[PDB]
RNA sequence: GCGAAGGCCGGGGGCUAGAAGGCGAUCAGACACCACCGUAUUCCCGGCCGUAAACGGUGCCGCCCCGCGGCCGGCGCGCGCGUCCCGCCGGCCGCCCAGGGAAACCGGGAGGCUCCGGGCUCUGGGGGGAGUAUGGCCGCAAGGCUGAAACUUGAAGGCAUU
RNA sequence: AAAAUGGAUAA
């Protein structure tokens, strides 16, 4: 069974960037694999992507400007305590200046610049940079 | 040129080896009642004269230097260093011309021009260490490492060879303007066979 | 652009700034020795000269070892457009 | 160290082979750990090659040969000569010589 | 059993390519005063010049005939040239191909000219 | 004479700057080019453990020593390289000689606060070598270099004086822990963040190959 | 060739397996047989596993085929 | 639940090999190896037993991952029409691009990890003592499964190079 | 075809 949509979908991705691979395909694709994709695009660590609307599990083009080092999902979804996302940020962060932990809170899919401004916590869904 | 795709076709530069690579696809064309590929000489000319185009980067020719092992070739190459300015590199390959601050062929060419990968391996392989863009000709099996650009050739005839040759050389210096400018050339198709 | 790190005022403080990849956008390595910042050059076609002045194109040392620098050549020089489709 | 990645048989997708015996030692190798190589000859040895035929009444009558499979052990093999030992690089390559 | 050492091969190479018309295929002495020829070549003690004029006597053979690479000759450099340099009385090559090899016809079709279409075919 | 197209060029000064070369990725060859390059206190070395390296040959044991050798200034530039040969002290001149050749630039780094000048490293560049993996974590102003002895030692010389470290594996060996470093502090420009990500430059004349004096 | 896979070329999606296309969906169709009496369109499934019988008659249609149904009568392609 | 081989229980069998046993040579002594003879066994049907270098010494599902291949089972499209060519899937395999590892080397993973986090399960923690003792439990037994401690010792051990 | 052995302790 594939167990989790997202963290293939993310290993699949990085895979493409090491081999160059400018077009990327994603072929199991959820709501949260769509929001993760779009806060990376507004970040700009990939350039865009699109989902063709197969009426079964609806595919994911990713298209990623070849800028990308590594993307990972922390599963288990452990939540982080508003205080502390800071821990979790020096295991998963290349420098404290640089790189971007989405994590999920009420408000909605939050990085974690935002979580820290708003003194929010949320389960962390995975890094990328 | 029609008559120059007419020495192309006589030459059978447009025949190939058994099969091709991702890379290759791009200039295979069809497949013959044996089996061995046949390239599109659309892909030859574009190949040749960007070769042409890259060829006049690095000032001194000699920096721009050949190098093969292949019988068949080596003249052609010979013949190519005496019209453009470049050195020959022939023979034993020399593992180490490149490498090697004493060595007694101490060689630190700008850009390389190769008869093909396989044939001489050391040649291709000797890029990397050394910093240099490195280009070959290659048949429709294609190890395409290391090289810039490669294109396709039969590479198994003397003529073949040479007619290739004499089409790099006379766009080589046609694309400089320094003879011909699309005009006869001023050396014979034939003059590189071996 | 502004490229390279900076301290609070904003200057680049990095020092050297490593070139790109033109196909993979990879810094070309301090001490990598494959990728190399290899020249193209255009023709005039009606003055069929060399104009002196060409665009250069750096293949990542590593697109070298896997083998697609000449497939990725092709590409770079058609956006560019000296190469055809 | 693993010195072949066969692990010196040809067992594949099986799990077992049938077990034959060295024509020689009479050790049970599985058929994998086989040397067999295939024999054919004259019976009578060629030197005797047509002093028989010039005998024979019978008019074009050929030699029998033998067309049989000799089975060999892995062990008897080596000190019978039929197989040495190959160096590293040289156990690769196969192309019967 | 005789084989050369190579202070004695090697000093012969230089002795047959500095000189073959002066050297002599049979006649060991003629070769013999050229090695000891102060500035021609010289070689201390008789039996080292006796060994090197055994080898260049032979070696003489071999130049003289279809000889083995590493020794280089004035006619030898210019003999070649010629050769290299003689293009066919004139290239016959080109000619008219004809026998059109069996899809060959469609990559000068997808090219723009069509080389003699149907008349080498 | 200058032995190396490069050679010359330093000595003539037709591609001046050791950070440029770097820039082209040009492999330097020659040991004197260093030295003309960067008189700037020559280079600060260390000797880093002369190790007794046997073979035994019939009768008795042949004894190299093989050393490893830190030279480096703290304008973000390490190098570590090494030498064995049969004479202690020759072992160290051919180690120093290796350790110029492989000098490698390190970005350097500006943690949270940007307050001043860089001290810290860039990210957690990790590189292992051997066995022996390191990682070396950005650490805060007052944090200085922790590490081992000599493994902080060799970071000093690199210039880096806020770094955090956990080598993991056969540490003893001071071949490859001191190594292994080595592949983090050049790894530094290798990685890439979003500045450097803006595509610019491609000045093309500028090839050190392409220049003649 | 700068293909992408939003718009992979008809003939790729046609080569690759029914469930590994972009855009999976039926390899599958109609295709026509003819029968007695009958110059217009008689469809039957393409790759019938089952005995289609004569329309008002006992034979059997359609040979039955692991793959497309082969038949023994004159038939017309796809649609028409 | 099933599980090689050997064992064992009750019937049968009984050719050949052949645990034991005798025997020759063999050597200092061989009661070992090599011959010769031979019971159990091998064979069969109903039972137990529950082990193996049960091996790929690589758990189980899941997914991406580079070219050259061989075989194999369906399954297609064009060619002249062949048991062709390109392949599409499920396997069987050889070389191996990355990449990993102490390396041998895996690379259809032993890759996508210190830039560590798809899920479920077992199992280990220096080397002996020790699969030992005992407490069970299962078995006709032989034994299997679970499973100690006291006590000792500085190396044991992996792949490599000379 | 027949061949077993070599104290400890440093070198």
């Amino acid at each position: 069974v594939r167990i989790n949509v997202l963290r293939d979908a993310l290993k699949s991705i990085c895979n493409a960037q090491r081999i160059g691979k400018k077009q990327v395909i994603v072929r199991p694709s959820s709501k949260v694999i769509i929001e993760f994709l779009q806060l990376m695009q507004k970040n700009g660590y990939i350039s865009d992507f699109a989902v063709v609307d197969n009426h079964r599990s609806n595919r994911i083009v990713v298209n990623l400007i070849g800028r990308l080092n590594k993307a990972g999902v922390i599963s288990p979804r452990f939540d982080i305590p508003a205080n502390d996302i800071e821990k979790w940020v020096v295991n998963l962060l290349p420098s404290r200046l640089f790189g971007h932990i989405i994590l999920t809170t009420s408000q909605g899919i939050m990085d974690h610049i935002e979580a820290q401004h708003r003194q929010i916590g949320g389960k962390v869904i995975g890094y990328f940079y | 040129k029609e008559a120059d795709v007419k020495k192309m076709l006589v030459a059978t530069t447009h025949l190939g080896v058994r099969n091709i690579d991702r890379r290759m696809q791009f200039y295979i064309f069809d497949r013959q009642k044996d089996g061995t590929f046949v390239f599109n000489l659309q892909k030859v000319w574009a190949k040749i004269v960007f070769a042409a185009r890259i060829l006049v980067t690095i000032d001194d020719p000699a920096e721009i230097a050949v190098v093969a092992n292949r019988p068949d070739a080596q003249r052609a190459i010979l013949k190519f260093c005496k019209y453009t300015h470049a050195t020959a590199f022939p023979g034993r390959f020399i593992p180490g011309n490149f490498t090697n601050r004493m060595n007694p062929n101490y060689c630190e060419p700008r850009l390389l021009l190769v008869n093909d990968p396989v044939v001489d391996r050391q040649a291709i392989l000797e890029a990397s260490y050394v910093n240099i863009p490195t280009i070959s000709l290659c048949n429709s099996d294609a190890n395409l490492k290391f090289i810039d650009v490669a294109i396709p050739c039969n590479n198994k005839t003397p003529m073949s060879i040479g007619l290739i040759y004499w089409l790099l050389a006379r766009e080589v210096l046609r694309l400089k303007g320094s003879i011909s400018r699309t005009e006869e050339w001023d050396v014979k198709p034939d003059l590189f066979v071996a | 652009d502004d490229i390279g790190m900076k301290n609070s005022s904003g200057v680049v403080v990095d020092a050297y700034i490593p070139r790109k990849c033109s196909a993979t956008n990879r810094l070309i390595g301090p001490k990598d020795h494959a990728a190399v910042q290899l020249s193209v050059a255009r023709v005039n076609d009606k003055g069929k000269m060399i104009e002196n002045n060409y665009v250069t194109f750096a293949f990542c040392g590593a697109i070298r070892s896997r083998g697609g620098v000449d497939s990725a050549f092709m590409l770079l020089a058609q956006e560019h457009g000296l190469m055809e489709r | 160290p693993v010195k072949r990645r066969n692990n010196g048989r040809s067992k594949y997708n099986c799990g077992h082979t049938n077990i034959v015996r060295c024509q020689n030692c009479h050790r049970c190798v599985p058929k994998d750990k086989v040397i067999k190589r295939f024999t054919i000859r004259n019976i009578v040895d060629n030197t005797i090659a047509d002093d028989v035929l010039n005998a024979c009444v019978i008019q074009g009558f050929a030699i029998p040969k033998l067309y049989n499979k000799v089975q060999y052990c892995v062990s008897c093999s080596i000190h019978n000569h039929i197989v040495r030992v190959r160096s590293r690089e040289d156990r690769k390559i196969r192309t019967p010589p | 059993g005789k084989v050369r050492t190579k202070t004695i091969k090697r000093a012969a190479r230089k002795i047959v390519e500095n000189n073959y018309e002066s050297l002599k295929p049979k006649d060991f002495q003629n070769n013999k005063a050229i090695c000891s020829k102060r500035n021609v070549a010289i070689i201390p003690s008789k039996r080292l010049r006796n060994k090197v004029a055994g080898y260049v006597t032979t070696l003489m053979n071999r130049v003289v005939k279809g000889p083995v690479h590493g020794i280089s000759l004035r006619l030898q450099e210019e003999e070649r040239e010629r050769r290299d340099n003689y293009a066919p009385k004139k290239s016959e090559f080109d000619v008219e191909n004809i026998t059109v090899s069996g899809a060959t016809q469609q990559m000068i079709d997808s090219i723009g000219f069509k080389c003699m279409s149907t008349s080498l075919k | 004479h200058p032995s190396t197209k490069l050679g010359r060029l330093v000595k003539a000064g037709k591609i001046e700057s050791l950070y440029d070369i770097f820039k082209y990725s040009l492999p330097i060859k020659e040991t004197e080019i260093i030295d003309y390059f960067f008189p700037k206190s020559e280079l600060a070395e260390e000797v880093c453990n002369i190790m007794s390296v046997q073979k035994q040959t019939t009768a008795g044991q042949r004894t190299r020593f093989r050393a490893h050798v830190i030279v480096g200034n703290r304008d973000g530039f390490i190098g570590y390289g090494a030498g064995v040969s049969k004479e202690v002290a020759n072992a160290i001149k051919k180690a120093a000689k290796n350790a110029r050749l492989n000098i490698v630039p390190v970005r350097r780094g500006f943690w949270g606060g940007k307050l001043g000048d860089p001290h810290t490293v860039s990210s957690k560049l990790s590189g292992k070598c051997g066995s022996v993996r390191v990682r070396l974590i950005p650490a805060p102003r007052g944090a200085g270099i922790v590490a081992s002895p000599t493994v902080a030692k060799v970071l000093e010389f690199a210039g880096v004086s806020d770094v955090f470290t956990r080598q993991s594996g056969h540490s003893r060996t001071l071949m490859n822990s001191v190594g292994a470093v080595y592949n983090a502090l050049k790894s530094s420009y290798s990685i890439l963040t979003p500045d450097l990500w803006k595509k610019e430059q491609l000045d093309h004349v500028q090839d050190i190959r392409t220049m003649s004096l | 060739m700068n293909v992408d896979l939003l718009y992979p070329d008809p003939v790729e999606e046609q080569r690759k397996h029914k469930l590994k296309r972009l855009v999976q969906g039926p390899n599958s169709y109609f295709l026509e047989i003819k029968c007695a009496g009958c110059q217009d369109i008689v469809v039957v499934y393409s790759h019938a596993n089952t005995p289609v019988f004569c329309p008002g008659c006992t034979s059997q249609i359609s040979i039955p085929t692991g793959g497309k149904c082969a038949f023994t009568s004159q038939v017309e392609r796809y649609r028409q």
